[PDB]
C-alpha cells in the first residue's frame, strides 16, 4: 500500500502508462515512444490524422479513490537459475567440509 | 530534549518574501517526514505543507500553491519554508510539525503529528511602526458605581505585533483583564486594559501605568489623574 | 479538500463532569487515521491520542474514545479544572474548527460602566466611548447604542475576555469611536444590554459635557 | 434519490482573485461520474467539465478541477468578467442548489426614495406605496414600514435587481400594498433601511395629503 | 449551424393539455439522446425527461410520470412533449436538451448535457387577457431631492406575458431600470419602470412613455404631468 | 405468533431490552450491566440526576 | 407461505454499486463441424 505516498490533488499526472500501442510485447521488453498510434485507415505516427490518437494516458491518483484506484508499489523480483558461478544466496551458514 | 525552534519571520510588505526555518535538536531529522502548518490569530490550525525524507516531493496546499517552497536538508539539521509574494490572508503563526514514521521494513508515515514547535508570527500589511498613543481612563463622579471601581488605559494606534502592560512595576494584580488587541481599520492594534480597584484609595498611593514596548524600545509610562 | 466538522460548537459542564465530543469528516475513507489534541488559549496544542483509539505518552487514563464511519467521537471519563482549552481534531488532511469546554456556573447579573473620553481625547480629534460590562456569566449577551435617542450598529467595535479561574467569569468592553463633528451634535449617549438572565434589559444613560 | 449539497451557498472574490467550489453527494460513490455546469442569469448553462476531471474542447483552459468519492471539487485557475452565473453540479439525477459567484467591491451607501400612490391610484380602489434603494452595496438589506409610527409585516413584497454591469451595482424595489380604506385611516408612513455598512440607518417619513 | 427551435406554448386553464415541439437542425437528431429540463422563473432547474431512440426507460420522473408523454418522431425530425391536467406549480419554461454520445461501438450516453435550445414558457392560471392600467410616477414639490429625481410609469391588472416599455420612442437610456415583473393576487403581473432624469428638466422637452404590449396588440402611450 | 402466550396485561415487564449502550456490539456478544446510562452534563453511572 | 413466484425483478438503479449493476451480454457460441461454412473473417483471396 502506497496510497498516501503516490497521489496529488486533482489526480496525479506524474504516473503514466501507454494506452494504445501497434504490437504485442515480447517478454522482458521496455519501449519509449510518443508516435500517435494508428487505429484506423488513415496514416499516423509521424502524422496527425485520422484515428490517430496519443498513445499516453494518465492514471490521474487522486489522493482519495476506491482500493482499485489507489496507487500501490509494485516490484517484481525475477530470478535466474541459469548454470552460472551463484552471486546471491540466502543468510544460510556454512559448514565445514 | 527533542525541540523545534522557528526562526525568521516578523513584519514584511504584501508581495515581498521571507524565510523560515525550523532547526531540529533531540532527534533524528532525516528519517522523518516533515509538515509545516499555521494558525491565524484566534481561528483553527490549518496545514500548510509536507515534505519527504530527502526534501525532494512536496504536495503544498491550494491556497499556498505557487508561492511557497519547501526544503529539507539532511547534512545541516534544519527545515526551510520559502514565501513569496505574500498576501494579506496568510497572516498567522507557523508551526513546524513532525511525522511519525514505523521505521519498519517501509517507512509508511501515518500522517500524524507528534511534536510542536514554538512558532513563529508573520504578519503582512502596508503600514509601518509607530510609537502608540497613551492616555489614562479613570472614573469621574457619576461614572463610578460602588466603592469598588475599575481603572485602566487604552492604547491607540499600535501599529507593532502585541505589546504587554503592567502597573506598578508589575507589584500588584488585583485580576487583571489582559483584553487581547482588536485590529481596526488602517492596520491599527489598540487594547483597553483595565484592573478592578476601587476607587476610593487614590491619594495615599501613586498610580503608574507602563506599556513595555519591546519591538522600538519606546518604553512609555504615565500617570492616571482621577478628575 | 476534507471539511471535519466538530459538533457541537459549544459545551458547558460542571467541573467534574464527562461528555463527548463528535466530529463527522466530509470524506469517511480515514480508516482510523485521526488524532485530537487539546489547545490551552496561551500555549500551543498537544497530542491526546493517536489512531483514533489508542493515547500518547503522559496522557491522563480519562481520555480515552473510540469511533468509526464519518462519526468520530472522543469520550472523556471524567473532568478537572484544565478542559477549559480547545479541542482540535485532525485528519489527515484537515484540522477541526474546535469545540469550547466551560466550566458551568450560575446566571449572574452584569454591571455596565459607561466612561466617555476625557479632556485630552477630546483635544485628539477623536472621540471613544467605552462600555464594560463586568462579572457576567454566561457568555452571550447584545450590547446596544444610542445617539440622540436613536439606535445605531456598524460603527462600534466589541471584544470579548477569556474567563477567569478564580471565580469563572469574564468581562465584555466595547468602544465606540466618532469624529467630534459628530459628538458635539450629540449630547445624550445610552448604552443598553439584553441578557436572558435578567429580569429585563439594562440601560444607562450619560449626558454629554459631564457637569 | 441522489441529494447534491454545494459548498459555499455564495462566493465573493475580486475581479482576479482565484476560487474554487465543492460540491458533495448525500451518499455512495456514482463512479466519478459528474458533471458541472455554469449558467448566466439571462443565458442557458454551459457545461463545464465532464467525468469531473476532463474538461469539454472550446471551454477555457482557465477551468480546471477534479475529485473523487463523495465529494467532487472545481478549481477556477484566475478570474475575468465571466464567473457572474450560477454554478450548478449535475450527478444521474438531481442538481445542486448551486453557487452564484459575486464580484466583490467596496462598501455603498444605499439611497431609499418612497414614492406614494397618485390620484389615479387611489381612485382604483387601492393603495401602493413603493420604496426604492439604489446604489447599494453589498447584497444584503432588510426593508420595513412604520405606518402610524408602528411595525407591521406579512403584507408588502420584496423585489431585487440583479447586478449591474458597468458599475456592478444593483437595486431594490418593495411595494407596500393595502386597501384604501385602511390607506386612509393612517398619517404617517415611514421607510427605512439597516446596513452593516451603515453608520446609522437612514430614516425617510412620508406625511399624507402631499402639499 | 446546429440548433433547436422550440415550438408551441402560451396560456392555458388548470387541468388543460399543450403539446411542445422541438426541430432540430444541423445535425443527426436519430442517434443522439434527448432530455427535457424545466427551469422555473426565478428558480432552480430540474430535468423533466430522459429518451433513448426508443425510449423503453428512465423516461419519468414519479411527478413527471402520469402526466407527461415524451415522443422522438426520428422520421420528420422532431420531438414532442404532451401534458394532461397541468397544475399552477408547472408554470416555467422549457428546455430541449441533449445527452451527449461516443456513437463507437457502443452508442454509450454519458448523462451530460450538450446544448440548450432557447426557451418556451408555458404558463397556468386562471385569469384572462386583460388591458394594463398605466399612470405617471412623476415626484412633485418636498418629494424630489436635490437637482437630480427619477421619473416613471407603473402597470397594473397585466396578466399576459411580460410586457416590453420604453421612454420617448426609445431615443435616450440615461440608465434605464429594468424592473423585472412580480406576481400578485388574482393572477396579475405588476411592472414599475422609472428612469433616473433630473426634475429640472421637463418644460423644454415632452416627457412620455410608451408600454407595447405584444400578445394582444395594445400599445399605449402616456404623458407624465409635473404635478 | 406467541402474542397469546407472553403478553400480560397493561404491558409485559417480564421481557427487557438494551436501548442505550457505549459500542457496537461484535458478533455473538453477549453482555447485561446496571450502571446508568448518561446523556447530558449531570453525574450519573451510579447516582440518578 | 411456501409457494414463490419464480420470476423476480432487478430493480436497476443508477446510484447502485458495480457490482449490481446492469451489464449487456452477448454470446457468440460458433461449432466448427462437417458442414460448408457461411460466415468467414475478412481475409481475400488468392489466385488457385
Amino acid at each position: 500500500n502506497s496510497n498516501n505516498l503516490d497521489s496529488k490533488v486533482g489526480g496525479n499526472y506524474n504516473y503514466l502508462y501507454r494506452l494504445f500501442r501497434k504490437s504485442n510485447l515480447k517478454p522482458f521488453e521496455r519501449d519509449i515512444s510518443t508516435e500517435i498510434y494508428q487505429a484506423g485507415s488513415t496514416p499516423c505516427n509521424g502524422v496527425e490524422g485520422f484515428n490517430c490518437y496519443f498513445p499516453l494516458q494518465s492514471y490521474g491518483f487522486q489522493p482519495t479513490n476506491g482500493v482499485g484506484y489507489q496507487p500501490y508499489r509494485v516490484v517484481v523480483l525475477s530470478f535466474e537459475l541459469l548454470h552460472a558461478p551463484a552471486t546471491v544466496c540466502g543468510p544460510k551458514k556454512s559448514t565445514n567440509l | 530534549e527533542v525541540q523545534l525552534v522557528e526562526s525568521g519571520g516578523g513584519l514584511v510588505q504584501p508581495g515581498g518574501s521571507l524565510r523560515l526555518s525550523c532547526a531540529a535538536s533531540g532527534f533524528t531529522f532525516s528519517g522523518y517526514w516533515m509538515h509545516w502548518v499555521r494558525q491565524a490569530p484566534g481561528k483553527g490550525l490549518v496545514w500548510v505543507s509536507r515534505v519527504n525524507r530527502d526534501g525532494s516531493d512536496a504536495d503544498y496546499a491550494d491556497s499556498v500553491k505557487g508561492r511557497f517552497t519547501i526544503s529539507k536538508d539532511n547534512a545541516k539539521n534544519t527545515l526551510f519554508l520559502q514565501m513569496n509574494s505574500l498576501r494579506t490572508e496568510d497572516t498567522a503563526v507557523y508551526y513546524c510539525v513532525r511525522e511519525a514514521t514505523t521505521f519498519g521494513v517501509i517507512i509508511m508515515p501515518e500522517w500524524y503529528f507528534d511534536l510542536w514547535g514554538r512558532g513563529t508570527l508573520v504578519t503582512v500589511s502596508s503600514a509601518s511602526t509607530k510609537g502608540p498613543s497613551v492616555f489614562p481612563l479613570a472614573p469621574s463622579s457619576k461614572s463610578t458605581s460602588g466603592g469598588t471601581a475599575a481603572l485602566g488605559c487604552l492604547v491607540k494606534d499600535y501599529f507593532p505585533e502585541p505589546v504587554t502592560v503592567s502597573w506598578n512595576s508589575g507589584a500588584l494584580t488585583s485580576g487583571v483583564h489582559t483584553f487581547p488587541a482588536v485590529l481596526q481599520s488602517s492596520g491599527l492594534y489598540s487594547l483597553s486594559s483595565v484592573v478592578t480597584v476601587p476607587s476610593s484609595s487614590l491619594g495615599t498611593q501613586t498610580y503608574i501605568c507602563n506599556v513595555n514596548h519591546k519591538p522600538s524600545n519606546t518604553k512609555v509610562d504615565k500617570r492616571v489623574e482621577p478628575k | 479538500e476534507i471539511v471535519m466538522t466538530q459538533s457541537p460548537g459549544t459545551l458547558s459542564l460542571s467541573p467534574g463532569e464527562r461528555a463527548t465530543l463528535s466530529c463527522r469528516a466530509s470524506q469517511s475513507d480515514s480508516s482510523n487515521s485521526l488524532a485530537w489534541y487539546q489547545q490551552e488559549p496561551g500555549q500551543a496544542p498537544r497530542l491526546l491520542i493517536h489512531d483514533a483509539s489508542s493515547r500518547a505518552t503522559g496522557i491522563p487514563d480519562r481520555f480515552s474514545g473510540s469511533g468509526s464511519g464519518t462519526d468520530f467521537t472522543l469520550i472523556i471519563s471524567r473532568l478537572e479544572p484544565e478542559d477549559f482549552a480547545v479541542y482540535y481534531c485532525q485528519l489527515y488532511g484537515s484540522f477541526g474548527q474546535g469545540t469550547r469546554l466551560e466550566i458551568k456556573r450560575t446566571v449572574a447579573a452584569p454591571s455596565v460602566f459607561i466612561f466617555p473620553p476625557s479632556d485630552e481625547q477630546l483635544k485628539s480629534g477623536t472621540a471613544s466611548v467605552v462600555c464594560l460590562l463586568n462579572n457576567f456569566y454566561p457568555r452571550e449577551a447584545k450590547v446596544q447604542w444610542k445617539v440622540d435617542n436613536a439606535l445605531q450598529s456598524g460603527n462600534s467595535q466589541e471584544s470579548v475576555t477569556e474567563q477567569d479561574s478564580k471565580d469563572s467569569t469574564y468581562s465584555l468592553s466595547s468602544t465606540l469611536t466618532l469624529s467630534k463633528a459628530d459628538y458635539e451634535k450629540h449630547k445624550v449617549y445610552a448604552c443598553e444590554v439584553t441578557h436572558q438572565g435578567l429580569s429585563s434589559p439594562v440601560t444607562k444613560s450619560f449626558n454629554r459635557g459631564e457637569c
